[PDB]
C-alpha cells in the first residue's frame, strides 16, 4: 500500500548534521514526488524540499545551503542531511507523497508517513 | 483558466483548457432536381417570367460546363488538406459506374435514406424534392399555349421563391470550381445539420457538442461537385467527427530565460510554444501554435496534424538538465526583448537598458519593473508599456 | 515572498455548514488544496483542485476557487472531524497557510 516509513536518530547536537531516512514499501517510481515537510511546535506546517525520481530537487527559499536530498534506490528509500542545526530547528518531520501533472506538474500530498521527533539539545 | 509561473525557464503554463480532437468524416450524399424546364414552351414572346426561366436554363449550362471542367484538373487548414484527397477519391466512386443509379433508387420514395458503397463504407443520402413540386404541379397548365405571364399576379413572385437556392448553390460551384471549403446556408440549411449530424458514427457525448457548436461544425466542413444526371444536380459535402470530447490540455508560452553577470546577456530561449492533448494516455503536441481554437473552456483540434510525445516528457517543466526526456529547447544567446502575451497575465523580458513599466491607465505609470522576467497579471495591471507600443490585457478572468 | 493568510479560528454549530476562507493575493489563478490533520497523527488530504476528491472521503467535503479566495465548505459538520485544515499553493515556494481549527463545540 506504498506505505511510508520514516527513522533516524532523535537527538542531534547543535551545530551538527541531523540525518534522517524515509524507506517506501510498494514501489518508488519515477511517478511520485517524494517530499520532506517539518511541522515545528506551535502547529505551522512548513516545506522543506522535494525529490523527483531523476536528479530533479528544489528546497525552501529561506532553507537553501543547509539542506540536502539525496535517494538510496537500491533500497527503497530516500535520505535527508541538515547543516548547522539549531535549537530553532526542533520539530517533527514527514516523508510524504505527491503526485503529478494537475496543477504545474507538483500537486498535492497524496500519503505522509507517521512523524520522528526530533529534539536538539 | 488557471497561470502558473515557471521561473525556472522564465515559461507560463495554462491549464484549465478542455479539448474535442476531431477523429473521422462523415460523407452526405445531395440530390437536388431542376425539374422539367429544360424545354418547355419558351417561344418567342417576350415578358417579366420569362426572363426567369432562362436564367434557369443558363444555371444549367453553367452547372455542366463547370462539372465537365471538374474531370480536367484531375490529371494525376495545411495541416487538414490530407482529408480534401480523402474527399476526392471517395467522390470518385461514387460518380462513376451505376453507383448512383442504386442511390438514386435509394431514395425514390423517401427523402433520406442511409445507404451503403461499393467499399462498404456507410454514406448517408438526402433528396429536397420541392422544386419539382411547384415546376411540375402547379406552373404546367399555368404557362399554356405560350400566352406567359398576363393570367396571374401571385404566382410571378412565387417562382423566385423556390428559385433562391438552385441558382445560389451553382454560383458557388462556378466560382469555386466544385470546392466549397464553408458549409454555406444555400448547399445544406436548417433540419438538415441537426438530421444529417445525429446519424455519425459516435455516441451521445460529442453528438450534442457538435449540435451546440454547429456554427463550427459548418466552418471545418467541405463540399464537392460529384455531376450532373439527367434534370438532377449530385454532390457531397464532408463533415467532421470529434472522437473526444474532455481530456485535459493545456498551453505553454516561452520567452527569453534570463541575463547573465558580468555584462554577458547570455541565457536560454524555449521554443515550445505550443498546445498539449491527450487521447489514449499519450500527450499529443500540435507543432504549430496556429492550429487550435478556444471557445469559452473547450479546444477545438484535429488529429490529423498534431504529434504524438513520449510519455515520460512530463518534466519539461523542471529544466535542470535532465537525463529521462531531452526537450528540445534551441541554443543562443543573442538576446531579443520581447513580450509574451500570456492568456491570464504577461509575461515581459527587456534587457538591453530599455524603460519597462506597467499602467493601469488609471493611476498612471506606477510599479516601474525589473531588468529580469517577471510575472504580470491582468488584475495588478492593465496593460504592459515600453516606448509608444502599449499592450492590451484580455478582459476574461479565472 | 508570497503568503496564504486564513483566519485562525472558526467555530461551527452542530449540523450547519463550515466555511474557511483562504485569502491570497493572486488566487483562482492558481489551483489550490487543502489538507486535514487530526490532533497527533499526520495530515491526509482531503481537496485538492479546488473541486476534486481523490479517495474515499466523505461526500460532506467540498471547495471552491472564486475572485481571490478559495473556500473549503463542509455540508453539515459532526464532531468528528476538528482536525487543522491548511492551505497549499505552489509558487515556488510551497506557502502553507497558518491553520484553521474548526470547533464543533465538543459536544
Amino acid at each position: 500500500q506504498v506505505q511510508l516509513q520514516e527513522s533516524g536518530p532523535g537527538l542531534v547536537k547543535p551545530s551538527e548534521t541531523l540525518s534522517l531516512t524515509c524507506t517506501v514499501s510498494g514501489g518508488s517510481i519515477s511517478n511520485y514526488y517524494w517530499n520532506w515537510i517539518r511541522q515545528p511546535p506551535g502547529k505551522g506546517l512548513e516545506w522543506i524540499g522535494y525529490f523527483y525520481y531523476s536528479g530533479s530537487t528544489k528546497y525552501n527559499p529561506s532553507l537553501k545551503s543547509r539542506v540536502t536530498i539525496s535517494l538510496d534506490m537500491s533500497k527503497n528509500q530516500f535520505s535527508l542531511k541538515l547543516r548547522s542545526v539549531t535549537a530553532a530547528d526542533t520539530a517533527v518531520y514527514y516523508c510524504a507523497r505527491g503526485t503529478m501533472r494537475e496543477s504545474g506538474m507538483p500537486d498535492a500530498f497524496d500519503i505522509w508517513g507517521q512523524g520522528t521527533v526530533v529534539t536538539v539539545s | 483558466l488557471k497561470e502558473s509561473y515557471l521561473e525556472e525557464s522564465c515559461s507560463t503554463i495554462t491549464e484549465g483548457y478542455l479539448s474535442v480532437l476531431r477523429t473521422g468524416w462523415y460523407t452526405n450524399v445531395f440530390t437536388l432536381e431542376v425539374g422539367d424546364v429544360e424545354n418547355l414552351t419558351c417561344a418567342d414572346g417576350p415578358s417579366l417570367i420569362k426572363t426567369e426561366l432562362d436564367l434557369t436554363k443558363s444555371a444549367l449550362r453553367e452547372l455542366r460546363t463547370v462539372s465537365a471542367d471538374q474531370l480536367a484538373r484531375e490529371e494525376q487548414g495545411v495541416c487538414t488538406a490530407a482529408a480534401v484527397t480523402a474527399g476526392v477519391a471517395i467522390a470518385k466512386t461514387i460518380r462513376l459506374e451505376s453507383e448512383v443509379t442504386a442511390i438514386k433508387n435509394a431514395l425514390k420514395k423517401t427523402n433520406e435514406a442511409v445507404s451503403t458503397l461499393g467499399n462498404g463504407v456507410r454514406v448517408l443520402a438526402t433528396a429536397v424534392r420541392e422544386l419539382k413540386d411547384f415546376v411540375s404541379k402547379n406552373l404546367t397548365r399555368a404557362i399554356n399555349k405560350n400566352k406567359c405571364d398576363i393570367p396571374d399576379l401571385k404566382m410571378a413572385v412565387s417562382f423566385s421563391q423556390f428559385n433562391r437556392r438552385f441558382l445560389n448553390v451553382v454560383r458557388q460551384f462556378s466560382d469555386n470550381a466544385g470546392i466549397t471549403p464553408a458549409i454555406s446556408l444555400d448547399l445544406m440549411t436548417d433540419a438538415e445539420l441537426a438530421r444529417a449530424v445525429s446519424n455519425m458514427p459516435t455516441s451521445a457525448g460529442q453528438i450534442k457538442l457538435m449540435l451546440e457548436n454547429r456554427a463550427m461544425v459548418r466552418r471545418k466542413g467541405f463540399g464537392i461537385l460529384i455531376g450532373v444526371y439527367g434534370s438532377s444536380v449530385i454532390y457531397m459535402v464532408q463533415l467532421p467527427i470529434f472522437g473526444v470530447i474532455d481530456t485535459p490540455c493545456w498551453i505553454v508560452k516561452a520567452a527569453p530565460s534570463c541575463s547573465e553577470k558580468k555584462g554577458n546577456y547570455a541565457c536560454l530561449l524555449r521554443e515550445d510554444q505550443g498546445w498539449y492533448c491527450q487521447n489514449a494516455g499519450s500527450t499529443v503536441y500540435y507543432p504549430n501554435e496556429k492550429d487550435c481554437e478556444t471557445r469559452g473552456d473547450h479546444v477545438f483540434c484535429d488529429t490529423a496534424c498534431g504529434i504524438n510525445v513520449a510519455e515520460q516528457s512530463k518534466e519539461c517543466n523542471i529544466n535542470i538538465s535532465t537525463t529521462n526526456y531531452p526537450c528540445k529547447v534551441s541554443t543562443g544567446r543573442h538576446p531579443i526583448s520581447m513580450v509574451a502575451l500570456s492568456p491570464l497575465g504577461a509575461l515581459v523580458a527587456c534587457y538591453k537598458g530599455v524603460s519597462c513599466s506597467i499602467g493601469s491607465n488609471r493611476v498612471g505609470i506606477i510599479k516601474q519593473l525589473n531588468k529580469g522576467c517577471s510575472y504580470i497579471t491582468n488584475q495588478d495591471a492593465d496593460t504592459v508599456t515600453i516606448d509608444n507600443t502599449v499592450y492590451q490585457l484580455s478582459k476574461v478572468e479565472g | 515572498s508570497y503568503e496564504l493568510i486564513q483566519p485562525p479560528s472558526v467555530s461551527v454549530s452542530p449540523g450547519q455548514t463550515a466555511i474557511i476562507t483562504c485569502s491570497g493575493n493572486n488566487l483562482g489563478n492558481k489551483y489550490a488544496c487543502w489538507y486535514q490533520q487530526k490532533a497527533g497523527q499526520s495530515p491526509v488530504m482531503i481537496i485538492y483542485q479546488d473541486n476534486r476528491r481523490p479517495s474515499g472521503i466523505p461526500e460532506r467535503f467540498s471547495g471552491s476557487n472564486s475572485g481571490n479566495t478559495a473556500t473549503l465548505t463542509i455540508s453539515g459538520t459532526q464532531a468528528m472531524d476538528e482536525a487543522d485544515y491548511y492551505c497549499q499553493a505552489w509558487d515556488s515556494s510551497v506557502v502553507f497557510g497558518g491553520g484553521t481549527k474548526l470547533t464543533v463545540l465538543g459536544q
